[PDB]
């Protein structure tokens, strides 16, 4: 009913009215800022003019013979751009002519759509073939094809002669190309150089050749059809002749749409940005590129779901949509109706659109009124890659509470390949001319291959699209294959695009295979196959031919027999790789040159752990952390039993290892390891007999861990423990852990909470003068981190890292990466965790990493482009579709707006990192210093620009794990006597703990405390970093340190001499001192003394 | 600079020789020196210094002491070196919240050690000026690997259960 009706209307609007608003208002500005100035429109529409004119002049010849054309040509400098097959004598009875053409426009230009773009724009002009130019049998064998083509050579003779008699021809260029890059329709580029010079308006002319409305039987050249007699039938073949007959009606039938529904022009605009940025267009993508669906096919598909679109053929957009309604609309019926496996739309163009449950298993939007399927230029990887695109940007557009306008048509994901895809494997194709293809491709490309394909590089992308999607199976979720160095353009001279580049004769230089990877399958050992039987079933004898002697039977655990393949892992490349190299080479070409050096590199900078078979541990293993917490498990269960004044409550360890994110794999016995002892809470049932000040508080908690200590020394005696100052909580100064070491080789450090620390420490920060607050404040801020919020991150990175493979290795690769650089020693763990989390729960307008490499360059991506001072950081701590509700993500922005406001510069906080376990934002990045934080994002720059500029590779790679060292006050060289690298459980093995346990400590880094001890001593004066794994980072032998200082700028002048000035300074006159360079750097030269090897002064 | 014996607000300059290092390419260190004035019982006859040298303690000091004492044939005995938090470990008591950085007091035994030490104090100032060789070096206590180290041994047992257990009573 009409009321009901108006009242889910009127409910739906109300539900999407906070975005509606928003993005209405962001289209608005969109819009202007990309609008093309009608002066421009105007000037070409003058150069138009004169155009139709010239062309209109252009006389009629007269019908002449293959022969006589040839002759025509011979002696002058345009030649006739005939299409593979090019026509012979002996098989060419017809003949060719060219008279007068109907003109019209076609495109957005001719819908007034367009927009201003700095690469500029085309205008698609019309030039119609009289239908007495043609015989009804013309669609067939390329006839009308080679007509059509001499028709444009002859056009372009004279239009060249009629350009130099008007002067024209000194500022306009002319070039053959072909239209949406279908090597079958060549066309006439006109365009402009520095009254009729349109250079300006930054557009160029594109003269199309077309058919008249129905000149060959629209039946005739349907998909199912064969056209090319030698039968297969000639879908791609058909299209191209068929469309050509078909621009004026779309065009006739976008400009009635857009008569009638009011936005229209605007959702296109949104469309073509959309699609932009995310590498798509209109361009044939057969050959190897990404596409088959550009502006045209967008508005073809709005028009159509303005007409329907239904499985019942009811109506998707309505008239009167906005353009946001109207764009949404467009984007959800890409995400979720299939027109490629599941199904595919009929339209009408001249008749409600309906949606049909059936598909062709090749991208289908079928035009009852013309016989034409418009998706034809797409392949089915270019059309799976555009479904999986509109589902996330569906997500998106139901979000409620993050701005996403920036990432749906803001955002260039297309400019990297290796951020836009997982994995990138360059392969090398040498095959030589078209008579080399015998021996050189291992596939046939015969009669029949080329009436199916048309050219040998469709074949080509067709062929490695074919086979790496075979061979892979679930390892991936998608794929693309890229003619690299492929050319549209070609000179008027010349028949077509010509090549000799990438040893091969072929319009490409070399492919690009692009991966976007399957996580919980990518390495796996076993490639699955079909069942083993009596006798071999069609699927099995199709796998065992295209694995050969890769193909063996295995019994699985469930007792099944099946043909698979099984691989080797490796610690230094997928799984993945392998298989691309075994499939290219065997189905492809023997000559076929696989390489993807840029992934074993990022692999190969994760420290290898010294464990049985190390080196075949696929990156994505995390049987060392297991391992530890099952020994850890062990011992829970003797602790959580034991018998003692109250009974154990929880016991909760937080370490590092507990959520995946220590930079080494834990190894039995590396007590060098920075990370070797890991953190455990344990909490007693309450009581109110915990005492109510700090010092007896620590000392009761102690003496519970004494009486834990004593009756596991007891009873369970394979267990060594003893116990350690915690200093890391400044003015508390009695806390102990209980340190214990299982036989299994791991360490664990127990500290006791009780529910009276807490409010003690509160109580300090109550009780302490205004001036003191601050400090106090700072404990506790390092007392909650440690105690209270430690049990929560672990659980939720730990919970979380099951959805998100990857994300264990790339924060691990971080960290080393931050530590190479000196920076871990000042960014806490569960900062630097919590920055390369980004890209994995909130990746838009990207994927989530699916590779080491493109996760890790994520992170720093991010880095490089995150103005810390403008904009928080707010994390959604979940797994993909909890999440913060729109109050309270405006509740932690007002965190961040209220701390800018007091500290606008950053210069107090820099990096503001929230989520629902912490609001405030500053748990994880209070009291960095700001000339640390800045060197962060100056080094994320570096390296995105050191990347951009000289690329991935070896050396760049190589590069971003090299400190530079410049720019500091000082650097000081350190070594250790003794070198920590085998002891800390890095592959250039620990067996054992020493039989005193105060000998623990002889393999421990000295480096560490004495910069540690540094940094409090000079903490008002200077900034002091070094790295903080030596094993890792200290060279080969783990024993080379760095300290780089910097004096803080409070200090680099003079001041008045004051007791509490806490600075090492020397006289300028009776009241006034400075800092005493030379002074500090013998303090530290002596305090390092025998470890001190260099010493470098600015 | 050399000139620069007393500050304005009557600190003394007290400046020594730096040792050389193999890593280093003869530099001074200016210590800063006053009569301290306390009501306070404990603070009796103490020389309030600023900017001490490196790791600076009592053996340190009264080597000092001793070499002003044998230069200028003088006796003064040194007590002990007070507030010496040279780390800022203990700058804040949160014990007490619970329930000057850069500087120290240096203690003598009477009245007279510290008027003869500070006497001392005024001659050695004037040396950078008339005889800066004269000036003593401070040869800075040198931390072995074994001391660094030392940091991550465990805590002794049996004085931490004697310390936890009478506590505790």
């Amino acid at each position: 009913t009409a009321t009901e009706s108006y009242d889910i209307h009127i409910a739906r609007e109300t539900a999407e009215l906070f975005k509606s608003n928003i993005f209405k208002l962001q289209i608005d500005e969109l819009l202007e800022q990309v609008k093309l100035k009608q002066k421009h429109v105007l000037k070409v529409e003058k150069f138009l003019h004169k155009l139709y004119d010239i062309l209109q002049e252009i006389p009629d010849w007269e019908e002449k013979s293959l022969a006589e054309v040839d002759s025509f040509f011979k002696n002058k400098i345009v030649s006739v751009p005939f299409v593979d097959p090019k026509p012979i004598p002996q098989n060419t009875n017809y003949k060719f002519n060219y008279k007068k053409p109907d003109i019209s426009l076609i495109g957005s230009f001719a819908l007034k759509a367009g927009i201003y773009q700095p690469n500029g724009s085309s205008i698609d002009t019309l030039l119609t073939m009289p239908k007495e130019l043609f015989e009804k049998k013309d669609f067939l064998n390329f006839r009308c094809l080679h007509k059509r083509s001499v028709y444009l050579a002859y056009l372009t003779h004279h239009l060249l002669i009629l350009l130099k008699k008007d002067k024209l021809d000194s500022f306009l260029q002319l070039e053959y190309s072909y239209f949406d890059n279908d090597p079958l329709l060549p066309i006439l580029r006109i365009s402009c150089s520095k009254d009729y010079n349109f250079y300006k308006t930054r557009f160029s002319i594109n003269l199309l050749i077309g058919f008249p409305y129905k000149v060959f039987e629209p039946k005739k050249l349907l998909p199912n059809r064969n056209c090319i007699r030698i039968l297969p039938a000639t879908p791609l073949y058909n299209f191209s002749v068929l469309s050509s007959s078909t621009h004026e009606n779309y065009l006739k039938y976008l400009y009635k749409t857009k008569k009638q529904t009011e936005s229209f022009v605007e959702a296109t605009v949104l469309g073509r940005l959309w699609l932009q940025q995310r590498g798509f267009s209109s361009n044939m993508s057969h050959s190897g590129s990404l596409g088959g669906f550009g502006t045209f096919e967008f508005t073809i598909l709005m028009a159509a779901l303005l007409n329907g679109g239904g499985i019942n053929s009811n109506k998707i957009l309505l008239h009167g949509f906005s353009s946001y309604q109207l764009f949404k609309g467009v984007i959800k019926y890409l995400a979720t109706m299939d027109l490629c496996h599941d199904g595919h739309l009929q339209f009408h163009s001249n008749p409600a659109s309906k949606y049909i449950d059936e598909g062709f298993q090749t991208p289908t939007l079928f035009d009852k009124s013309t016989k034409v399927n418009i998706l034809t230029k797409m392949t089915v990887s270019s059309y799976q890659i555009l479904k999986e695109y509109a589902g996330e940007t569906l997500r998106m557009l139901n979000n409620v509470v993050q701005d996403q306008f920036s990432n749906i048509f803001l955002t260039n994901i297309s400019r990297f390949d290796n951020l836009k895809y997982d994995l990138c494997y360059d392969v090398q194709l040498p095959l030589g001319k078209y008579n080399n293809l015998e021996t050189s491709l291992a596939a046939t490309f015969g009669s029949m291959e080329r009436v199916k394909f048309i050219t040998l590089e469709n074949f080509l992308a067709h062929k490695i699209t074919n086979v790496a999607r075979y061979a892979l199976g679930d390892r991936i979720k998608y794929i693309q294959i890229e003619m690299v160095g492929q050319k549209s353009d070609f000179p008027i001279t010349k028949r077509k695009v010509y090549s000799n580049t990438g040893g091969n004769h072929f319009n490409f230089d070399f492919v690009r295979v692009k991966l976007i990877v399957n996580p919980s399958e990518c390495d796996k050992l076993v490639t699955k196959g079909p069942a083993h039987s009596e006798t071999m079933s069609t699927e099995a004898a199709v796998f065992k031919n295209f694995w050969g002697i890769k193909s063996s039977l295995r019994r699985f655990k469930d007792g099944s027999i099946t043909h698979c393949c099984v691989w080797s892992t490796s610690s230094s490349e997928p799984i993945i790789s392998s298989i691309v190299n075994f499939a290219l080479q065997k189905h492809v070409s023997k000559k076929a040159q696989i390489s993807n050096e840029t992934i074993k590199k990022f692999h190969n900078f994760l420290p290898l752990p010294n464990l049985p078979s190390s080196a075949k541990t696929s990156v994505l293993n995390l049987s060392s952390f297991f391992n530890l917490k099952k020994s850890f498990d062990d011992l829970y269960k003797i602790i959580f039993q034991m018998k003692l004044p109250l009974s154990v409550k929880s016991i909760l360890p937080v370490g590092s290892a507990f959520r995946y994110t220590s930079l080494c794999q834990p190894v039995p016995f590396a007590y060098s390891d920075p990370d070797f002892f890991q953190d455990v809470i344990l909490e007693f049932e309450t009581s109110p007999k915990w005492p109510d000040e700090i010092t007896s508080l620590e000392k009761a908690k102690t003496a519970f861990l004494l009486k834990i200590q004593e009756e596991l020394s007891a009873n369970s005696s394979t267990y060594r423990s003893f116990f350690s100052r915690d200093e890391s909580i400044p003015y508390n100064l009695e806390i102990v852990t209980l340190n214990i070491l299982t036989p299994e080789g791991y360490g664990f450090k127990f500290r006791v909470l009780t529910e009276r620390d807490e409010i003690l420490y509160l109580r300090a920060i109550a009780n302490a003068r205004n001036e003191l607050k601050p400090e106090l404040e700072a404990t506790f801020l390092k007392f909650t981190a440690k105690y209270l919020a430690s049990v929560r991150h672990t659980r939720t990175l730990e919970n979380i890292s099951h959805s998100y493979q990857f994300y264990s290795p790339v924060v691990r690769l971080f960290k080393r990466w931050l530590d190479t650089h000196l920076l871990l020693g000042h960014i806490t763990d569960e900062l630097a965790e919590l920055i390369a989390i980004k890209p994995f729960v909130d990746p838009a307008p990207y994927f989530i990493p699916g590779s080491l490499e493109n996760g890790f360059l994520k992170v720093l991506k991010f880095i490089s482009q995150w103005n810390w001072k403008d904009d928080p950081l707010i994390l959604d701590l979940v797994k993909p579709e909890e999440r913060l509700t729109l109050a309270q993500y405006k509740g932690i922005q007002m965190n961040f707006t209220n701390l800018r406001n007091s500290d606008p510069n950053g210069t107090h906080l820099q990096f503001f990192v929230a989520s629902k376990n912490d609001p405030s934002g500053i748990l994880y990045s209070s009291g960095i210093p700001l000339p640390i934080a800045t060197r962060l994002t100056a080094l994320a720059k570096v390296a995105v620009n050191l990347l951009q500029t000289h690329g991935l590779n070896q050396q760049t790679i190589n590069l971003l794990f090299t400190p530079g060292l410049k720019d500091y006050d000082f650097v000081v060289d350190l070594r250790t006597p003794i070198g920590l690298k085998s002891s800390c459980g890095i592959l250039s093995a620990p067996s054992n703990f020493p039989e005193n346990l105060n000998d623990l400590s002889e393999k421990m880094d000295p480096t560490y405390q004495l910069v540690k001890y540094l940094n409090l001593k000079y903490k008002n004066s200077l900034i002091l970093s070094s790295r903080k794994y030596i094993g890792v980072n200290g060279g080969e032998k783990g024993d080379k340190n760095v300290i780089t200082g910097l004096i803080k700028p409070l200090f680099k002048g003079a001041h008045k001499f004051r007791v509490n000035l806490d600075c090492n300074v020397k006289p300028v006159d009776d009241e006034n001192v400075i800092l005493n360079k030379e002074a500090i750097f013998h303090e530290i030269a002596a305090f390092g003394n025998d470890m001190v090897i260099n010493f470098e002064t600015d | 600079i050399e000139d620069i014996s007393a500050m304005k607000n009557g600190f003394i300059v007290v400046p020594f020789k730096l040792p050389d290092h193999k890593a280093l390419p003869a530099s001074l260190h200016f210590m800063f020196a006053k009569r301290h004035q306390s009501s306070n019982s404990n603070e009796s006859d103490c020389l309030f210094l600023v900017n001490l040298p490196l790791l600076s303690n009592i053996e340190h000091m009264k080597k000092f002491v001793g070499q002003l004492c044998g230069k200028y044939d003088t006796v003064s005995h040194v007590e002990e070196l007070l507030y010496n938090d040279e780390f800022g470990l203990h700058e804040v008591d949160l014990s007490a919240l619970t329930s000057p950085r850069n500087t120290a007091l240096l203690k003598f035994v009477d009245a007279a050690s510290i008027n003869n030490c500070w006497n001392a104090l005024k001659k050695y100032s004037n040396l950078h000026a008339k005889h800066p060789n004269e000036l003593f070096e401070w040869t800075y206590t040198t931390p072995s690997f074994t001391t660094f180290v030392n940091f991550y041994k465990p805590l002794d047992i049996d004085y931490l259960k004697e310390d936890i257990h009478t506590h505790m009573a």
